[PDB]
């Protein structure tokens, strides 16, 4: 499977040792794919890249970069991780570890940033060498990339106050998103990062268009075929933001490239692609959570 | 590598494969249980959203959670399903004379009226049943199925087409003159790829739907070229019609074949060696 | 005999090319 | 076992200790490779002769 | 892999077979998926359309609807290729080079560019059947959607001439430093209205009922670049949302309607993608197995499937 062999560091305490036995099935995102790694490399501390612990921006960043990776088997003073990202299509079935929601017989699941839920839960943090380990979560496509714009809407809510977006049912599952007590003042300032973003490259994103028609169609085919597809829908909102908002080429031509990569930026920052796909044989295809399923590599 | 296999027990309400063939494209049926709530969102509040809710409660009265979730529509059930739908005749009730007397037509007309309403409360079949294989074997009892079904790309089909020639080996019939939309019509050899569309347009045909395969040796990302065009239905005006996963690759562009033979005759295509590369969903304007 | 070591070796590899080059029970030709 | 030099004086007599040191391995690899084309795979094996 | 030979047709002058010796690990735009193909179905004469040879929009045109494949060997009358939009399904993970003025990184997603610098011209001639050669640059993907904003809206700029004759350049890009120069020679109307269509209908259908809404926080943001750092860099000097400034319309249908949460995804859906609909879709992905961080200008790296 080429499976890279994670480094245990020296001598840990007896709990250190039962702890990370119990994250056999978890998901690990290894920098670089060298059949020796370290184990701080692994760890959240390393994912410390401007002087402080990222937020769930510099998470997907970092998430976008680097190269997942199941544990297989944990040794003594070894773990024995495949990466998913190696191999050819659907090769090398082997197990995850599911959080909350079911991960059907299929449904390709996305290694996606852990504090979309509760902020300190499945932190394994070892005490003996003082790192910390961030688990991410497996959750599918259509309901990662539901959650991932439904809790930045949240935000918005709470950037400027005066219904609970937060319900979200799922098949069998009532999903409580919200952790009022502890976790949403936690929540709420770590998408800090995140959210300002998505209002930006919004409001950067209309009202160039909102000064770009208004200066063309004014010097073919464009003229055409644009408004074809926008009779009495954009035009009805043209004249609405136009009169209940505020109204130079060249500040705009130097603009219209700076929105395009940044709104290209989440892209892939956002939206969570599928790492791997599960589909199941001799198995239940309903998984319980905290259950193992078989999980294989391409979409 | 180049193996894998798949094992799922659901019920034989839904596609039945015994009156079915060896080869036949499984759809399944994600989330039952679902859409009494997002059939509520995603649409705006004058679509009448508890619509899905009755008509597929009717659907589940045509026939509590059982000890099989609710899955396997086939291809076979669907052709039947949007008979009425799509602007072809007499190879139409075909199919549809394959189902009520080899599958009770009181599912199909129930399930018709669910796909009307599905694009009605703007939730579309397509982010619902998502492709599952190729029907190795039906152990199926008298309730149940526990259908062998590989997933999984190119193998599945020539690990049902290699030992195919020899008897009857899946041979993966299109089932319908009308669907496979076999495109390339200017076209020349090379390896075409198979895609899974479903069109729509809203408040037109009354939301409208059309289930059907398409054959290209064009690109994914290059398709949303071709299916802007070969349609007249882009006069909704809201949006997102149109969608397509990719079935995957047919990497031998003579093989493609037109017939009758099923069971009833019901006009058929021969595809010959096939790559079931899954793919995903891609639907936006 | 450029004939007969031509053939010889054809029939050779044919053979242990399929399933032969793993040693077998005892003797194998 | 330390060197110690017997003591006079009023002091109090000083703490007397025999003890086995313990000590921390370190565990390293000294990782090495070398490549084997797409020729001598075909070759070496009689496969290509 | 699906190996796919192409016939090296006739003769072939003794320069014109070591062509081909430096161009294992280049990127074939090949318009099919073959096993046998011969060789002017590739070359720069095949991207001609009818009459003319498209300019630097529409070669991103030729792009789109041409499967990109990469040289695995060199034989003097076959080059066996990989279709790395169907064949990567590799454990044997096929190399690519590196051919631009840019070190990539370890992990960065790579996707394709024509010749668009001064220097980087790699256009190869053969003397013996005359064919040229453009091959692509292979950049990364955060670098090439730097790059294709930049010629759009110079093509825009090639519509309409109402200011004197003294504009910015959008000539000039940064990367860690080194002002890189383009080549702007010439922008033909179709590759325009074919790129500044897609563009114009993308971001139409980004805004939706619930979009205004987010029109709403314009005056938060700007009390926000007033007292904090990281909003300061990133509503950016030259940004039109500072010109903006110089609203709610509650209208509820429903009042129970999601109006943010259908704003944020079909603005994901539709103006988020640009860099798909623009240039082509990345697929290459650098992975480096003995611990090279990074690419350097001119070297190979090994590479696996999507990002």
């Amino acid at each position: 499977c080429f499976e890279a062999d994670i480094a245990i560091p020296s001598g840990i305490s007896r709990p250190d040792a039962a702890a990370l036995q119990r994250c056999e099935g978890r998901v690990v995102f290894l920098p670089t794919i060298r059949r020796q790694l370290a184990l701080a490399d692994v760890a959240h501390e390393s994912f410390v890249s401007g002087g402080v612990s990222p937020d769930t921006l510099g998470l997907l960043l970092a998430y976008r970069r680097r190269f997942p990776a199941v544990i297989t088997r944990v040794l003594p003073t070894r773990i024995v991780a495949c990466p998913v990202d190696l191999g050819l299509t659907h090769a090398g079935t082997v197990n995850l570890r599911n959080t909350s929601p079911v991960d059907l017989c299929n449904g390709d699941p996305v290694s996606l940033v852990p504090p979309v839920f509760e902020g300190q839960a499945t932190d394994v943090r070892l005490e003996s060498l003082d790192l910390t380990l961030r688990f991410p979560v497996p959750l599918p496509t259509p309901l990662a990339r539901e959650i991932v714009a439904r809790l930045v809407a949240r935000g918005i809510r709470d950037l400027n106050p005066d219904p609970d977006l937060n319900v979200l049912y799922y098949n069998g599952a009532r999903l409580s998103l919200v952790a009022d007590v502890q976790q949403l003042a936690s929540v709420n300032t770590e998408l800090r990062s995140l959210v300002l973003n998505m209002v930006y490259s919004i409001t950067e994103g209309t009202t160039l268009i909102l000064t770009l028609i208004p200066r063309l169609l004014a010097l073919g085919y464009v003229n055409a075929l644009l408004q074809m597809q926008s009779v009495t829908r954009e035009a009805a909102q043209l004249i609405h933001p136009e009169a209940p908002m505020l109204m130079r080429r060249l500040p705009l031509y130097e603009a219209l490239v700076a929105w395009l990569a940044h709104a290209g930026q989440l892209g892939d920052i956002l939206a969570l692609a599928p790492a791997v796909r599960v589909c199941t044989f001799d198995g239940a295809a309903v998984v319980q959570s905290g259950d193992m399923a078989p999980v294989i590599r391409y979409p | 590598p180049r193996y894998h296999l798949t094992r799922q027990v659901t019920l034989t309400d839904l596609c039945q494969p015994n009156a079915e063939r060896a080869g036949a494209l499984l759809l399944a049926l994600r989330h039952p249980t679902d859409l009494p709530h997002l059939a509520r969102h995603r649409a705006p509040p004058g679509r009448q959203t508890e619509r899905l809710a009755e008509a597929w409660g009717q659907l589940l009265e045509a026939s509590e959670s059982g000890c099989a979730r609710a899955g396997l529509v086939s291809f076979n059930f669907l052709v039947a399903a949007c008979a009425a739908a799509y602007d072809a005749r007499d190879a139409a009730e075909a199919v549809r004379a394959h189902i009520t007397t080899n599958y009770a037509g009181a599912r199909l007309d129930r399930f018709s009226e669910c796909l009307r309403a599905m694009v009605h409360t703007h939730v579309f079949p397509h982010e619902v049943m998502r492709f599952f294989g190729g029907l190795v074997s039906w152990v199926t009892q008298d309730e149940l199925a526990s259908v062998t079904a590989v997933c999984s790309g190119p193998q599945e089909a020539t690990h049902t087409g290699h030992p195919g020639r020899p008897r009857s080996a899946v041979t993966i019939p299109a089932c319908a003159f009308v669907d496979l939309d076999a495109e390339l019509c200017l076209g020349g050899p090379g390896a075409a790829f198979l895609y899974l569309v479903f069109t729509y347009r809203q408040c037109r045909d009354q939301e409208l739907c059309c289930v059907y395969v398409v054959k290209s040796q064009l690109p994914p990302r290059g398709l949303e070229a071709a299916l802007e065009r070969l349609f007249g239905r882009l006069r909704i005006t809201t949006c997102t019609y149109a969608a397509f996963a990719e079935l995957g690759v047919m990497p031998d562009d003579s093989p493609r074949c037109l017939h009758r033979t099923e069971r009833v005759g019901v006009p058929v295509v021969i595809l010959e060696g096939v790559v079931w590369r899954p793919g995903g969903w891609r639907a936006c304007a | 005999s450029i004939l007969s070591t031509i053939e010889v070796a054809s029939h050779r590899r044919l053979f242990d090319f399929f399933a032969a080059v793993r040693s077998d029970e005892n003797s194998l030709y | 076992h330390q060197p110690l030099i017997a003591r006079d004086g009023p002091h109090p007599v000083e703490q007397p200790v025999h003890n086995y040191m313990t000590k921390v391995i370190d565990r390293r690899a000294l990782n090495a490779a070398f490549s084997l084309a797409t020729e001598a795979i075909a070759l070496l094996t009689g496969e290509a002769l």
